[PDB]
């Protein structure tokens, strides 16, 4: 499986991968993170199709295989309309489950705030409703880092030497501590990371790296709006997640009846560290709200 | 963002 095509959304060509499930019981749309990465690192969710869950993957504007629109359209709100236009173009009036990871999570929340009427359930993994809070929390993680790496981030970071050999070394430690904690990073993840460093979305919207959000979404925060979401919601976050469970908590407190699951020994990309347990939890939640 |  997985039909791969080029859907023309909002005037531009958007790449998507739809993996159908035999006796389909539901359609799950997924939102990769970054901003500026690609669907690739989310391919582990493809296992849910064996659970009767069709999964829709797709590269957001300017990401991966999709073309980049005008820079003025590098916004969360624009991504929201893109998602809705794509869901409509491919599924029409059918309601679907929406899953978002990291930035994709934040994008999913903003989507739900406006288009929750097109959803059956919402799933956020390592997502966030507030970038500022995410920054504040990540800084703490930096302070808990060993002296060298902590100073490297501050010195080189404040000067902008992200290319420095020491700074990089610090970034690596942090990553293997809050991004992905397991050995042998799967090719799907590497490709998404490579996709980020190549396109322009990550550098313009996000910033230098994972813990450095100096881009255009630096002030984004819809913590006050996500409380309007009245659909079944599943929130997951790794124990050592770069987007700490503290950020997940805020989201959890606003969405009435939402479930918060903190994966132990996992971090950001929990779908790879605990693939079986992750996919099982997501499929269980989905099938519970058919 | 990275890796190596
Ligand atoms: O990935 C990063 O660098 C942060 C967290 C998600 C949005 N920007």
């Amino acid at each position: 499986e997985c039909i791969e095509n080029y859907a023309k959304v909002n005037g531009i060509y958007i790449y998507y991968k739809l993996c159908k499930a035999p006796e389909e019981k539901a359609k799950l749309m997924t939102m990769h993170g970054g901003p500026g990465m690609s669907h690739d690192y989310l391919l582990s969710l493809r296992d849910m199709t064996k659970e009767g869950i069709t999964v829709l993957f797709y590269d957001q504007f300017g990401c991966g295989r999709s073309e980049e629109p005008d820079q003025s359209k590098f916004t969360i709100d624009y991504g929201v309309e893109e998602a809705e236009a794509l869901r409509s173009k491919l599924f029409g009036n059918e309601k679907v489950f929406l899953m978002g990871s990291s930035y994709g999570g934040a994008l999913a929340l903003a989507y739900a705030v406006k288009y929750q009427d097109h959803l059956k359930g919402l799933i956020v993994s390592g997502g966030l409703s507030s970038v500022p809070l995410t920054v504040k929390e990540m800084n703490r993680l930096i302070d808990e880092l060993p002296a060298k790496y902590r100073d490297a981030i501050k010195k080189y970071g404040s000067s902008g030497s992200y290319e420095n050999p020491e700074y990089q070394e610090a970034v690596n430690y942090f990553y293997h501590q809050h991004l992905l904690r397991s050995e042998d990073w799967p090719p799907e993840v590497l490709k998404s990371l490579e996709y980020a460093e190549r396109r322009n979305v990550y550098r313009i919207m996000n910033g230098p790296n994972q813990f450095t959000i100096t881009g255009t979404i630096k002030d984004w925060d819809i913590t006050d709006k996500i409380s309007a979401i009245k659909i079944p919601t599943l929130i997951t976050v790794g124990e050592y997640d770069e987007v700490t469970p503290n950020v997940a908590r805020v989201i959890h407190e606003k969405i009435a009846g939402s479930e918060l699951h903190v994966f132990r020994d996992c971090s950001h990309l929990t779908m790879w560290e605990d693939r079986e347990g992750y996919n099982k939890l997501l499929s269980d939640f989905i099938l519970k709200h058919l | 963002p990275l890796g190596g």
